[PDB]
């Protein structure tokens, strides 16, 4: 079971997820994630570090980012 | 070759080190290296298959990546042979590790720009190339993001695990690899690369030249754990499906297997052991 879509601005940035098996998005450039055996999921800007969802992955990449654009 | 604790290096070590990393950048060869983690990284599951990270081959397979840079290190200075980083000693801001003269110190709060050593971008001489961002300089924010690095103390709980692997072989397996790794338990190898923080913490972590020193002692680490268990050895041995095999190849040398780099003195000795 996937999780939810979401999209909300935090930080001042737009972040998208949605299922594909999963997409996440800042400010349109999309953000590789990966989803975890134990459900948690990592992103490529905090990929050592688990957090409890896609949102969670997409406002830790945001927190990393800095203002800073992704790269595609 | 005998690799040493970088808290031993001697003044001319580290500068030839030093130096060695800087022409392996300017020579383009370097930011090679660091694609070909990220990408492995970025490719590496738990559902399928899995080979740099979170399976059984996450050791060998980084220590052929670390063998693959030192014989780099070495075509540019001969002398020169990949230091480790304990950071269950070594655990402060204030170590010799992160000082102006060897790998420089921690970001500035504003952007984590790292602003001394030989690796801060104003040198000119560290361009951030392979990246997932806009950013071209060196971030690191020690101890930012995460409290503490590991104790000795919890290195050794995790040092007494018997068990090399064990199925499902993957992010939520139990044994000495997924716990050295970080994944599960008190989280060894993960934690570190989280407290640098930085392009530590991400895909491209080896951007950081401090990537090689953490590695090199979580190699340090799998050689102790040998020595504590002579019974246990790698695992699997045969038959498993998007998990490397004791006798299987390893991507992209595609040449070695795990069992060709089990026994780290066929390359390499500590300095202590
Ligand atoms: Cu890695
Ligand atoms: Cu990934
Ligand atoms: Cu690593």
């Amino acid at each position: 079971a996937a999780p939810e879509s979401f999209d909300e601005v935090y930080k001042g940035r737009r972040i998208q997820g949605r299922p594909a098996g999963y997409e996440v998005f800042v400010d349109g450039v999309q953000l590789h994630v990966m989803r975890n055996a134990d459900g948690s999921w990592i992103s490529v800007v905090s990929h050592y570090d688990p957090v409890p969802t896609p949102r969670a992955a997409a406002r830790a990449a945001v927190d990393e980012l800095q203002g800073a654009p992704l790269l595609p | 070759t005998v690799r040493k604790n970088q808290a031993t290096l001697t003044a001319d070590e580290k500068r030839r080190f030093v130096a060695a990393v800087l022409e392996l950048k300017r020579s383009g060869r370097y930011d090679e290296f660091v694609r070909t983690h990220n990408e492995f990284i970025m490719s590496d599951t738990d559902s399928g298959e899995r080979t740099g990270h979170r399976s059984p081959s996450f050791l060998p397979w980084h220590r052929r990546f670390l063998l693959d840079f030192e014989q780099a290190l070495q075509s540019v200075d001969s002398s020169v042979t990949l230091p480790y980083w304990d950071w269950s000693a070594d655990r402060t801001v204030r170590a010799s590790l992160w000082a102006p003269d060897f790998l420089g110190g921690t970001g500035r709060s504003t952007d984590g720009r790292v602003m001394d050593g030989p690796f801060a971008a104003s040198t000119g001489n560290w361009p951030i190339n392979v990246r997932v961002d806009s950013r071209t300089y060196l971030r690191r924010s020690l101890g930012g993001s995460v409290a503490e690095l590991p104790t000795r103390a919890e290195v050794e709980s995790v040092l007494a695990i018997s068990a090399y692997d064990l199925p499902p072989y993957n992010s939520a397996s139990e044994g000495f690899r997924n716990h050295l790794e970080g994944w599960r338990g008190v989280n060894l190898h993960n934690r570190v690369h989280v407290w640098v923080g930085g392009q530590m913490a991400t895909g491209v972590s080896p951007n950081d030249p401090v990537f090689w020193l953490h590695h090199a002692y979580v190699d340090k680490l799998w050689a102790e754990w040998q020595r504590r268990h002579p019974d246990s050895a790698y695992v699997p041995t045969g038959g498993t499906p998007d998990v490397v095999d004791l006798n299987e190849t390893m991507k992209p040398w595609n040449t070695v297997r795990p069992a060709d780099l089990l026994d780290h003195t066929a390359y390499y000795t500590f300095d202590a052991l």
